[PDB]
């Protein structure tokens, strides 16, 4: 109530709400939005970005989107400091296992590890939570693409369609108003920048504001392929799409 | 008999025009009992090439090893695995056991991309770094090699007669070697792409 | 006691396996089979020396169970294999080495598919037509090598195993008192109506 | 007040994170054990009204410790994570060490001792699920149901519940179950459970989720037409 | 004043923006102008020095530092979280890329390991942030020429033209109107000077302003000539007089 | 193996044969033996290969290091000293026996370093198994107060005695010499007795002298993602 207790993840609150995973709520939403739209021919990776000065260099900088193994990407939002310790450990974690089976990891496998980790500073150690979550875009055998998100709390849900950070609610309206079920990977491209560009400030959606990737299992002989899309690319696709 | 020899195995690599070639046969023994008559050691890490030869079960470990390492180099500094780079961290791994040294001879081939510049190198047991560019020859039946490729490379040879010329080394020692005979793959790796060739040889 | 043999053929991987455990000089039993079961659809026989046998072969059951239990889903067979011989591979770098023969074999469900597995006590695993390990090994790698056919049906791959078996026990000193032979399939795992 | 503090041992004689555990447990699902003469019965909810979901990839709330040993659970998703595993381990160290298949009682106790011990030790805090951790012992074909909290001890009833409106759902069990004579039949058992699980759920499919468990490595999730068909039934009733 | 979750380091603040790192850009602002332009062929490096006590010298006060012979460093800030940080830089990438790799690291790489020691002096409770923010500019052969910012939170950034102090939003705009990366370097030396010449006019003498150009290779200063292959020193740092020079080309 | 070191006035020379063996047979036409612990600071090792390229690897950063964190160029006798430690340790199985040359602001220096960990400072010093040959040339003709010209000569030559009568002895003769003031001067091959030969005959093969069973062409390259 009034004496809000929190110094500690062990001392409680007396709503038994920890407050620090509160705060962390508040911290990922601080964070523009990103968007992942698993389809049944790729997944799409979406997002705009953080940065917003033209000095700064928007373009080198995939602040979002970094490949942890040849089949596993992930998008990133809140806070930046934090983030980093866990982003590094998921990658060595990942061959870690292919080391030992000599197979990619499962999907399912990489979060639930990943989790216990943001429950274990809450369990043990005044340590605050790493307040952070990714959009785990990832493909296996077991269940094909699979996507996946992580809440700062330590624990997962898996969803057809998410928004992570800021405006994750209007974001939200729209693309279950337009979801197509089945999901064809072209449709997720252009129902993707559709929302972008009414929860981004320039309408235009500018290219250099812009973070884009697609996986696809579309890619010949039916295999998985990631492809990072420069600041170029993403351009000449602005245009096809016709925002701009 | 010391480790590495009890499943010996040999690889031999050449530099010609914008290429190298790394090749190795495929005939695995333990002793007297053959094991297997096709069995591949040389993998690839990117455009960089890696045969490993020596005691097997220390071959399988170091070929994870450094599968597991060079995915971080290709993640963090965003730029592929170049040759020479990749010289010294085998080389470096190698050291760490002094005493009881890894039982294995890797060779490195690759061309830097950068400047199409074509690179060997090979290592021993101990992390020698050999710096020899005519040639490298790793095995037990090295010695052998060593003598076909002195007398047989010339520098500067066309991708066509480069792939005759190794092969006839391989092929030779094969014959004169116990543990070696069975069949054979030659790797001729060219910046453009790879053609792997599985050559028709005499079998015991 | 020195012999693990196995098949691989058509539709299935057979397992054949020693029923004698000598200490010594004296046959303490005559029946005991000695292998553990990993899965319905994995199998491992196992060797070597006294005491190491026991703990390995637990120590690697407890390890895959565990494995499927978590994720509820049956992990390849071609993963299991992996397992061991990477827990080898430290095994004889380590202060005490872990010598223990293994064949693996497993029928990979999905893929509809036999696969046999030799690794030897190195931490050399192959993947072959057929395998086998110890000095006894040898005497056997001409039939199989000879008689094997990709065709051989589960029936046929049962009868190129009697006769191998019927070889063992004429040049081998020490008879290892017949087998158990079971049935790695689709099925599961069936012990051979006969062995 | 001594909210900060565990090893200051409260002349209250009440550590207010204890407390707290409880506020916990409340909010999570509902998850309900009845036992047979032969069977445990686990009806449960699992939340399904969540849009853009796929449910295939999202984590039942039952989850097989062991080949014969199964738990459900309300109270905190994450913390939740943490008596999974560790309780995973310990089921296959049993069988590594004495052999015997895992002593279910020996697992109610160990799980225990983990809420309890983190309770004595600062730093750590007390888990805020409680859980019902049912299966049949060995070498018997009795069943056998637990439930544990998050005061770091145990107990065993008859049948009983935890979680949301768990006031509502009790009343049920003493008037349709009884101590004396459970539902000898199999089937018997299960409609009850459906009945007071609508209590809360008030009509779903897949919001009731349950799982029955038989003696003897037994594990089977009822079909989604048979619970449809449990639902049916009873609300023909409920108008006469 | 603030929270005592704002204060602590191991608890989430309530806005979950620490206290702490931002009492650590209150101090990067109190210190001095300094600031980097990336041009298509060198990057150079310009701040003023504290002027301190009149019989102090000025010499050794040194607010460039060479990381490697190949790429310098430039803050501002404290003095003594300057220095351990700085041999705390050199050390760590030593081991993991001088030794492994046996080279240099490219720019990238030793920017993401300068980070990583930030971030550690923010997770640890008790630990401040270091007192100071970086702008490290470099040269490598892969990436070519190279302009970062690492911040003291443990996050870093690529610029085409960034600058920090006081002056920061002074500088920014002159660099803009004047210049883009394009133009050659020579162009840029004289700008810089300008620019931190707007900052203070009182002195501007070449005694009180350390210029430096990371560029192309000197192989003199390779110092083991007669081995052409390996490449010289990236970096040159240029003296007060030469600084005097590029004054009367200004 | 043969290396010499020999002061003269306004410096030192150090020089060795380029020649490597792995056992009888030659592992390395030409890779030279001058190692680099700084840009005046050159030594040249024998004894175990491996161990000598290592620990002057990791020695090496320590004393890039202290450079750096001094602003200062370290003293001869510090790589020196810093050397010895290491190899005492161990009681000598890193088994690095280096002539461990520089010139500094504190002037010329000549030691040995051994892996038991004995020092010796010399005016002219020799190492390797063809020490023996080398010293021989030395002691019969050097002079106090040689002229870095004659000391020139008079070290290659000794290179020469090591070279026609120890077999690991061969090849082009590097020499860097470093002078008080400037930038070591490596004269690399500054000496060749010969070097390879074409064999008289050719061994060029008409193609389908090989024969091909199987083809598979692997494609490292990017698979569209079309």
């Amino acid at each position: 109530g009034s004496r809000r207790y929190d110094s500690r993840t062990t001392i409680f609150s007396p709503e038994g709400r920890l407050y620090q995973v509160e705060y962390a709520l508040e911290s990922i939403s601080h964070a523009g939005t990103a968007i992942g739209i698993m389809a049944s021919d790729g997944i799409v990776l979406a997002a705009e970005r953080k940065v917003t000065s033209t000095l700064l260099e928007q373009d080198t900088s995939t602040e979002k989107l970094y490949k942890l193994n040849d089949k596993i990407a992930v998008a990133v939002a809140g806070l930046t400091a934090d983030a980093e310790i866990l982003i590094n450990t998921a990658r060595i974690h990942a061959q870690n296992y292919l080391k030992t089976y000599n197979e990619d990891i499962p999907v399912e496998i990489l979060v639930r590890r990943l989790s216990d980790i943001k429950q274990g500073y809450t369990q043990h150690g005044g340590l605050r939570p790493f307040g952070v979550s990714f959009i785990y875009a990832g493909y296996d055998d077991r269940y094909g693409y699979q996507l996946y998100t992580s809440n700062p709390s330590g624990n997962y849900t898996g969803w057809k369609a998410i928004s992570v950070g800021a405006n994750t609610s209007a974001a939200q309206t729209l693309l279950q108003m337009d979801y197509k079920d089945d999901m064809k990977v072209d449709d997720a491209i252009e129902l993707a920048l559709k929302t972008l560009s009414k929860t981004t400030d320039s309408s235009a959606l500018t290219y250099d504001r812009l973070e884009f990737a697609t996986i696809r299992k579309g890619a010949n002989d039916g295999e998985v392929y990631q492809k990072i899309f420069k600041p170029q690319e993403i351009k000449d696709i602005l245009v096809k799409t016709g925002i701009t | 008999s010391d480790p590495s020899s009890i499943n010996g195995g040999i690889v031999v690599a050449m530099t010609g025009k914008d290429c190298v070639a790394i090749a190795c046969d495929l005939r695995l023994g333990s002793q007297s009992l053959g094991v297997s008559n096709k069995f591949e050691k040389i993998f690839h890490y990117g455009h960089v090439f890696l045969g490993i030869t020596g005691l097997a079960t220390d071959v399988t470990t170091l070929n994870e090893m450094f599968r597991y390492k060079t995915n971080l180099y290709k993640l963090k500094e965003e730029r592929a695995i170049e040759p020479e780079t990749f010289t010294q961290l085998v080389s470096s791994s190698l050291y760490e056991r002094r005493f009881g040294p890894y039982f294995v001879g890797p060779v490195v081939a690759g061309i830097n991309s950068k400047s199409g510049k074509p690179f060997i190198a090979g290592f021993d047991l101990i992390g020698c770094i050999d710096e020899a560019k005519d040639f490298i020859v790793s095995g037990t039946a090295s010695d052998q090699l060593f003598g076909m490729c002195e007398s047989l490379y010339e520098p500067n040879l066309e991708p066509e007669d480069l792939f005759e010329t190794i092969s006839q080394a391989l092929l030779n020692a094969a014959d004169r070697d116990a543990l070696s005979g069975w069949g054979a793959v030659v790797y001729i790796i060219k910046k453009d792409e790879v053609v792997k060739r599985y050559l028709k040889m005499r079998q015991d | 006691m020195d012999i693990i043999l196995g098949i691989r053929v058509q539709d299935s991987v057979i397992l054949a396996s020693s029923k004698a455990v000598t200490r010594g000089i004296s046959v303490l039993k005559d029946s005991d089979d000695k292998t553990r079961q990993l899965s319905p659809h994995t199998l491992m026989s196992f060797a070597g020396e006294a005491g190491d046998t026991v703990q390995f072969a637990e120590y690697i059951q407890a390890n895959i169970q565990l494995y499927s239990i978590r994720e509820d889903y049956e992990l390849s067979p071609q993963a299991v294999s992996s397992f061991v011989r990477q827990e080898l591979a430290k095994s004889i770098r380590s202060r005490r080495p872990y010598q223990v023969n293994v064949l693996i074999g497993g029928y990979d469900k999905k893929k509809n598919k036999p696969e046999l597995y030799q690794i030897d006590y190195l931490g050399t695993k192959v993947e072959l037509p057929y395998g086998a390990h110890g000095y006894s090994g040898f005497y056997t790698f001409s039939l199989l090598d000879h008689h094997y056919r990709p065709d051989m049906t589960t029936e046929e791959g049962l009868d190129l195993l009697k006769l191998c078996v019927q070889e063992l026990e004429k040049r081998m000193p020490m008879d290892f008192k017949g087998v158990i032979v079971k049935i790695v399939d689709k099925d599961g795992i069936r012990q051979v109506d006969d062995f | 007040g001594y909210d900060r503090a565990l090893s200051i041992f409260s002349p209250d004689g009440h550590i207010f994170q204890v407390e707290y555990a409880l506020e916990a447990v409340k909010r999570g699902t509902c998850a309900v054990g009845v036992k047979g003469k032969n069977c445990v019965v686990l009806g449960c909810e699992r939340r399904s009204t969540l849009k853009l979901q796929d449910t295939r990839i999202t984590p039942s709330k039952v989850s097989k410790i062991d080949s014969h040993v199964v738990l459900s659970f309300s109270g905190l998703n994450a913390d939740s994570r943490i008596l999974i595993e560790k309780a995973r381990v310990e089921a296959q160290s049993h069988r590594l060490t004495l052999e015997d298949p895992v002593t279910v009682e020996y697992l109610t106790r160990y799980v225990a001792g983990v809420q309890q011990r983190y309770t004595q030790s600062g730093g750590v805090r007390p888990f805020g699920v409680s859980t019902l951790i049912a299966g049949f012992d060995p070498r018997d074909d009795e069943p056998k149901l637990y439930q544990t909290e998050p005061s770091g001890i145990y107990s065993s009833w008859s049948a009983q519940t935890i979680g949301r409106n768990s006031k509502t759902v009790r009343e049920f069990l003493e008037k349709n179950y009884d101590r004396k004579e459970p539902p000898a039949t199999v089937e018997e058992c299960v409609k009850l459970t459906v009945r007071s699980l609508l209590e809360v759920v008030q009509t779903g499919a897949k919001n009731i989720e349950i799982t029955v468990v038989k003696p003897d490595s037994d594990i089977v999730a009822l079909s989604s037409e048979e619970i449809n068909q449990y639902v049916t039934q009873i609300e023909q009733e409920k108008q006469e | 004043m603030t929270d005592r979750y704002s204060f602590s380091l191991t608890t989430f603040s309530p806005s979950g923006k620490l206290g702490q790192i931002d009492y650590a850009l209150t101090a990067v602002k109190q210190g001095v102008t300094s600031l980097g332009i990336k041009a298509t062929n060198g990057v150079v490096i310009a701040t003023e020095k504290k002027s301190s006590s009149p019989l102090a010298m000025s010499e050794t006060l040194s607010k460039v530092s060479l990381l490697t012979p190949d790429i310098g460093a430039v803050y501002s800030g404290m003095g003594p979280d300057y220095r351990v940080l700085v041999d705390k830089s050199r050390k760590v990438a030593h081991t993991s890329y001088k030794r492994i790799y046996g080279e240099y690291p490219p720019t990238k790489l030793l920017v993401s390991e300068v980070a990583k020691i930030m971030q550690e002096a923010t997770q640890s409770g008790g630990v401040r942030p270091f007192g100071v923010s970086l702008l490290i500019a470099g040269h490598d052969e892969f990436n070519g020429f190279s302009l970062y910012q690492v911040d003291p939170s443990g996050s870093y950034f690529p610029w085409k033209a960034t600058a920090i102090g006081k002056g920061s939003v002074a500088a920014k705009t002159f660099l803009e109107k004047r210049w883009n990366d394009e133009l050659e370097l020579e162009d840029a030396i004289h700008i810089a000077l300008l620019t931190l010449k707007e900052s203070v006019e009182g002195e501007f003498n070449g005694d009180t302003i350390e210029l430096a150009i990371i560029g192309d290779e000197n192989p003199d200063l390779l110092g083991y000539t007669g081995i052409p292959t390996d490449k010289g020193p990236r970096f040159r740092k240029l003296t007060s007089q030469e600084i005097n020079d590029r004054l009367e080309a200004l | 193996t043969t290396i010499v070191g020999v002061k003269f006035n306004n410096g030192v020379v150090i020089a060795a044969d380029t020649r490597s063996t792995q056992g009888p047979i030659v592992a390395d036409k030409n890779c030279a033996k001058l190692h680099r612990i700084s840009p005046k600071i050159w030594c040249a090792g024998a004894g175990t290969a491996a161990d000598t390229e290592a620990v002057t690897q990791l020695i090496g950063s320590n004393i890039e290091l202290h450079s750096l964190y001094t602003s200062r160029e370290p003293r001869v006798v510090s790589a020196l000293q810093m050397l010895k430690q290491h190899l005492f340790k161990y009681q000598g199985h890193i088994g690095a026996y280096l002539i461990v040359a520089g010139v500094d602001p504190t002037g010329s220096h000549l030691f040995s370093i051994h892996a038991h960990g004995s020092t010796d400072v010399g005016y002219y010093l020799s190492l390797g198994s063809g020490s023996l040959a080398a010293m021989a040339v030395l002691e019969s003709h050097w002079k106090q107060d040689l002229t870095k010209e004659e000391a020139i000569k008079l070290a290659s030559d000794a290179i020469q005695a090591g070279i026609w009568n120890d077999l690991g002895s061969g090849s082009n003769v590097d020499v860097c010499v470093m002078e008080i003031g400037k930038d070591a001067e490596y004269l690399r091959n500054y000496l060749t007795p010969n070097v390879r030969e074409e064999k008289q005959k050719s061994y060029k093969f008409p193609r389908g002298t090989t024969a091909v069973l199987k083809e598979s062409i692997v494609n490292i390259c990017d698979i569209q993602e079309e």
